[PDB]
């Protein structure tokens, strides 16, 4: 079990971790987060007490380093920072543990919800997509936006996602106008899966990944990527079994963790509609209908 | 975006357009089979695609060999209108292709968007306009090329005959959709109105009556009357 220490808390500050948030105040003695579960990639994310305006965090796994949490007063922010210096850390962690000035990643033991939410999210492939090679951390916000949304403009600070258009030269075969685009499973199988994705794996990976960002951030790139992904498979004829109930597990659990009161802006009615009623896999997502139909009634 | 009352002029303008309307493109007869059930016959039909500056009419005409062994026709109409739009546009010089397409029907657009993902300086757009090109089956002569079709073909009509030697494209335009309007809502009349005096003729390379100016006002005026009419006769006013 891993430790991400604070410095300090000098402002008053919504900090998350996973799925898990509570209330730090001003200059309330806080010096982090223990008992972190090693084996999952982890995000630590903030909201200031005064603007709610961004929220942001940090991306990380602890096998990749010791992380710490500093305010920077310059700019304004909680930074993540790595201590190069292995027994400085050691410590440090060990002081404030023995102060007693950390809460526990609070993980209950029939509890499956981060592992379901994460099983495909790899921090060295996220790195990829929040390009910031200097740090093996990586920083979201709700602002930040995608590559495809910057087609349509600081390229240093975006969601380098897999661009998906389902109405461009990739995803449609001349001759093949009207097929592929009826049935998308060329472009989900061997262009997406196999020519960029290379196997299903890494095409939940980023799946997973855009919804968390959606979810956790507000980050609205990240849903449409979530939402674009998920339609791909759910306009396809043609998916490996294990995909299409590999998927109905991931939308399951997806679903279950999303706040009921922030449905409305991050579950897009035509995406789920479609493809819970009209896609080819309409049949295929039982688990992940049976909780849309009894939770969100309203949006179908 | 799409196109309506308020941007109506941007129709005879210089830049190259073209309206698709799909309408006529998949056509059937409706009968009941020796077991009483019922059964769609397929007949010939024609995508009408229209420069409305020039009255350029690019006819292609769908023959019922096309849906043989086909299932969702109606779908498949939008998929076949587009490809064969996307086909007449290739065909064309660069300096005659289009730079809108106008789709009369919006279940258009996407089989045409993707279709024409080769050329994406042509802007795909709908209207709001309600015209009445699905009535141009109801010119003899067209109508007649489409039913003798015995193969895939493409047609080549002026649908303004010469009328722009002495009226603008305008009027051209505003002519040709009273004409069809009248046409979709009493045909019999309609056609009554156009042919009653047999003095006035049909030249060969034309589709309409060579009518004088004075002439074609009373026609503009009789097809408004009827259009007024058939509008009463309906509604009981
Ligand atoms: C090179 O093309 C894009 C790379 N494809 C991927 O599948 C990597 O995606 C991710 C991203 C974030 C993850 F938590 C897991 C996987």
């Amino acid at each position: 079990m891993n430790t991400v220490p604070f410095t300090s808390a000098p402002i008053e500050v919504t900090i998350g971790i996973d799925q898990y948030s509570f209330n730090v105040k001003e200059n309330q003695p806080f010096h982090g987060i223990k008992d972190i579960p090693i084996g999952h990639v982890h995000v630590i994310h903030f909201q200031h007490a005064d603007n709610s305006s961004m929220r942001y965090g940090y991306w990380f796994d602890c096998r990749m380093g010791n992380f710490y949490i500093q305010y920077d007063p310059k700019d304004g922010l909680y930074k993540m920072m790595e201590e190069r210096d292995g027994a400085k850390f050691e410590n440090i962690v060990h002081n404030f543990k023995e102060r007693q000035m950390m809460v526990s990643y609070p993980k209950i033991d029939e509890d499956d919800t981060w592992y379901n939410l994460t099983e495909f999210v790899q921090m060295d492939k996220i790195r990829k997509i929040v390009r910031k090679d200097e740090n093996q951390f990586s920083y979201v916000d709700s602002s930040m936006t995608t590559v495809q949304e910057n087609e349509l403009s600081d390229p240093a600070h975006s969601l380098n996602y897999t661009v998906i258009n389902f109405k461009s030269r990739e995803a449609i075969r001349p001759g093949h106008e009207m097929e592929d685009f009826l049935d998308k499973s060329y472009y989900l199988n061997t262009v997406m899966l196999q020519g960029i994705f290379k196997n299903s794996s890494n095409y939940f990976g980023e799946l997973q990944f855009a919804f968390l960002n959606a979810m956790f951030f507000g980050n609205y790139g990240s849903s449409l990527q979530w939402h674009a992904m998920i339609e791909l498979i759910c306009s396809s004829a043609t998916v490996p079994k294990h995909m299409l109930d590999k998927l109905d597990e991931i939308l399951y659990y997806q679903i279950k963790t999303l706040p009921e009161q922030y449905s409305d802006i991050l579950l897009n009615e035509r995406v789920w509609n479609i493809c819970l009623y009209s896609s080819f896999q309409k049949n295929s997502l039982h688990n992940t209908e049976k909780i849309m139909e009894n939770k969100y009634p309203e949006l179908l | 975006g799409a196109m309506n009352s308020s941007n109506y002029a941007e129709l005879f303008n210089n830049d190259i357009k073209l309206f698709v309307d799909d309408t006529n493109v998949y056509r059937v007869t409706v009968h009941k089979t020796f077991e009483g059930n019922v059964a769609t016959k397929a007949i010939n039909g024609c995508i009408f695609t229209l420069n409305p500056k020039t009255g350029h009419l690019f006819l292609k005409i769908i023959h019922t060999s096309v849906w043989a062994g086909q299932k969702r026709l109606s779908q498949l109409a939008k998929w076949k209108t587009a490809e064969e739009v996307s086909a007449l546009v290739r065909s064309l010089p660069k300096e005659e292709q289009p730079k809108q397409i106008i789709v009369t029907r919006k279940a258009m657009l996407d089989p045409l968007e993707v279709h024409m993902l080769d050329f994406p300086n042509i802007a795909i757009r709908p209207t709001e306009l309600r015209l009445p090109f699905s009535a141009a089956m109801s010119i003899d002569k067209l109508s007649d090329v489409v039913m003798k079709a015995t193969e895939p073909q493409m047609v080549l009509f002026n649908i303004y005959d010469d009328w722009l030697d002495r009226i603008s494209s305008y009027t051209a335009f505003s002519r040709l959709t009273l004409l069809l309007r009248a046409l979709k809502t009493n045909e019999e009349s309609a056609k009554m109105i156009l042919l009653s005096d047999p003095t006035i003729t049909i030249k060969s390379y034309h589709l309409w009556p060579s009518f004088t100016d004075e002439q074609w006002i009373t026609i503009e005026s009789q097809m408004r009357d009827l259009i007024l009419t058939e509008y009463g006769r309906k509604y009981n006013v």
